[PDB]
Formats: C-alpha cells, structure tokens, sequence
C-alpha cells in the first residue's frame, strides 16, 4: 500500500495529439516487451530491442520496420548521413549495416565491457564508443579507428562527444570529470570530485557550454562553460529518486532524464529546474527516445509497443498551459519544477575546463 | 453502506486462501490450497477459468496493476 501504476503519466499524453497510428501487432510478435530504443541521431529510425531478438528499426511513416535478423541488442544505436546504421551490441561489439537495408557493412570490436554506451558526433564525423576502461574513438566510416582514449588509474565510468561542436568528456569510478583535447590525448581540463557515481554517463550539449552527470547515486551535476569551473553546481533530486541511466540534450535548456524510479524528467539549465516529470508501468516501461532539438520532437519508444509523437514542447505546454493559467495568478515554476539549489562543494562533481 | 456480500465464486472445491483484481471492474482473481488457481469476470454468465499448477498449496496471487498477468 499504496504504489503507483500504470501507464497514467505516459500514454496518458502521448497519445494526445496523434496523426498516425502505431500498429503495434506489426512489431510485437514476442512474449515480450520492448525494453529499449537505441537510435537515430538524425531520429526518424527509432530501433526496437525487445526481450525476444531480431532487433528492429521501426520506420513510422511507412507503418513498417526493418528487421535485422540477429537477436544481439543494442545499447546504442547511431544513423549517420550516407543511410548507415551502426549498432552498439550488449554483446562487446558493435555492427554497421546499411540503415536503408538492414545489410552488414563492418564491425567494431576493441571493447571487453557489457557497456559500449555510443554517442555521435555528426561534425567530427566520430563515433565514441565508452566501455570498459575506455573510449574508442573513430570515424564516422566505422572501417578504421582514429584511438582510443584511455582511464589508466581509476576506473573508468563513462564519457561523451559533443555533436555540434567538438570536445570529448569523461570521467572515473569516483566521479572525476575531466576533458579531453580530441586530438591529443590530453586531458587539459581535469576535477576532483566528493560524489563517487557508478553507472554513469556524461551527457554533452550540442554546442557543448553545458553537460550534466548522470550514475548510481540520486545526484545530478551541471556544467556551464562559461563559468569556472565548467562544473559548478550539483543537487539532489525529488524524493524517491535511485539513479539515473541516461540524459540527453536539446537545442532549448534542456537535459531529458531518465531515472531507474521509472519517471522521465526534463531539466532547464537557466536555473536547472525540472519541467516534465513522466512515468512508465511495469513491462512497457521507460524504454528510450529521439528528439528534434529545435521544436524538441519526441520520437520514444514506449515499452508498450507505442512509439511517440509527442513532444516536450506540446507535453511543457501542457505544464506550461497549467502554469500560464496560474501565470496570470503569479505562479513560479521554478519551485513548480523542483528547482534544485547548489550545495556544499564536499559532495560536488566541480570540474574546471577549457 | 452495506457489506454487500454480493455473488460468490461458485466451486472452489476446499480450501481458500486468497484473492485479487483485474481494474476492469472485475476480472477476480482467486486461489485454493492444493493445485488450482481461479480468474474469472462477474457479469456472471462469463465462465471462470480455473488453472492447473501449483501442486502445492497456493497462498496469494495478484494481478499486474494493468489486470494483465496473475501472479500466484
């Protein structure tokens, strides 16, 4: 007593304003769910894994799906420019096929980790693989690599590119963050941190002025570079928060969050406010998404064999539309948000950089 | 405000140990001590459906909070 299901914070708006229809018998065939999307920087190619295999690419204007064969999931997917795709397997490798074809071209192998967490640089034409105790570093081709950057102290959690721009972040087992000059293994911007989190990713701005730290502990950190350090401040997060599995960026404030007490936040890094809070139910989960980051268009794919179609800035006015009204009645998001307030600097991820 | 024992689940062999809901309003879920669980819908013409399982003593079950899956 008393908990709280099912899908009432997700498909509850998602499903809102459709202009198509997911025929979701088309895709789910398994005993099974989708658990996660990996996908398309470019994000129309949203890739359903689910608990069964055949990992697919659902295309949603065609109401089809590419269907690759191999029952390997991704942990990340990356769409580049020429209509390639090339798959982060959980299985230690990943694998480019033709995104259009779903045919094989090459696989990418140095990783020994059950992580290969994939970003993709789209001006730098480089994918960054982290895993292990590194990140492989490599051109967008995926025939060769450029290097592999390395954690050779303590271990390495995690790291990020920045898409629309260039610079390569990362960081240890103890929360270090540092950043490194992209062609010269050296890292110029380096931290000390009191927050040790495990299971983390860094997540990169586009243009990237501003990043934020994920991990196993219910803590998110915030950069802005045009402040020292580029990690300034860090809060604690609405009750009941775990730890966080991944955060990705818009063109707008804004970090879109998902945390493992199964809710879907954003965040506004003016004052680091949370705008949405969204949950997913049991199976059909919070399963992963794709943004448009200008308009920030949701392309999720929900566990529950829907893909959305929705956006944040329809599901912010949403919220927005509760506060314009209370707006006009003076009332403050931020606090509506959960603004969350910097602390001591003894719990902290700051982290100089240039 | 009523206790409204309403209409029974008929059968049940022996032996009662539990029950749930399907929120459809309602899909009951129940179970007995030795081999059998039982879901079934009011609008009582709907015939239940009895499980075979759980050779042993059967002591709770509950539905997923969508009344998908029966746990037992």
């Amino acid at each position: 007593m008393n908990n709280i299901h099912t899908s009432t914070h997700v498909s509850t708006y998602f499903n809102e304003a459709l202009v198509d229809r997911i025929d979701t018998q088309k895709y789910l065939k398994s005993n099974g769910k989708i658990k996660k999307v990996v996908s398309d920087p470019d994000n129309h190619y949203t890739a359903a894994i689910d608990d069964s295999g055949n990992i697919t690419v659902i295309v949603h204007k065609l109401n089809r799906f590419v269907s690759i064969k191999p029952s390997s999931p991704a942990t990340h997917l990356v769409f580049i420019r020429n209509g390639n795709l090339l798959v982060a397997q959980q299985n230690g490798h990943i694998s480019q096929y033709l995104a259009s074809n779903g045919k094989l071209t090459s696989v990418i192998k140095h990783h020994n980790s059950k992580l290969l967490a994939l970003e993709y640089n789209p001006v730098t034409k480089q994918i960054l693989t982290i895993a292990n105790d590194q990140c492989t570093l490599w051109d967008a081709q995926s025939f060769n690599k450029i290097k592999t950057l390395f954690a050779k102290a303590s271990y390495f959690a995690t790291g990020s590119l920045t898409p629309n721009g260039q610079s390569l972040i990362t960081s240890f087992q103890d929360g270090n963050v540092y950043v490194w000059n992209l062609n010269n293994f050296e890292v110029t911007a380096k931290s000390e941190v009191e927050e040790n989190m495990k299971n983390q990713k860094i997540s990169v701005s586009a243009d990237s002025s501003r990043f934020v730290i994920g991990g196993s502990t219910a803590y998110l950190y915030y950069c802005d570079i045009s402040h020292s350090p580029l990690c300034i401040s860090s809060f604690a997060l609405p009750s009941g928060s775990t730890s966080v599995k991944k955060i990705k960026f818009t063109h707008g404030n804004y970090l879109g969050i998902i945390t493992d007490n199964q809710v879907f936040y954003a965040i506004d890094s003016s004052t680091n406010q949370i705008a949405l809070e969204f949950r997913l139910p049991k199976n059909k989960g919070i399963t992963d998404f794709d943004i448009n980051p200008n308009n920030l268009e949701i392309l999720i794919v929900s566990g529950n064999g829907e893909i959305f179609k929705y956006d944040l800035q329809k599901l912010f006015i949403m919220e927005m539309n509760q506060q314009q009204r209370l707006l006009e009645r003076g009332i403050e998001s931020s606090l509506v948000y959960n603004v969350l307030k910097p602390g001591n600097q003894n719990h902290s991820l700051k982290f100089e950089s240039h | 405000h009523d206790p409204a024992l309403s209409r029974s689940f008929r059968g049940h062999e022996d032996i009662i140990t539990c029950a749930d809901f399907d929120p459809k309003m309602r899909q009951v879920a129940s179970c007995s001590k030795d081999s059998i669980v039982y879901v079934w819908n009011f609008k009582p013409q709907q015939r239940p459906f009895k499980f075979v399982g759980h050779k042993g003593a059967v002591y709770c079950v509950k539905y997923s909070p969508d009344g998908e899956t029966i746990a037992s």
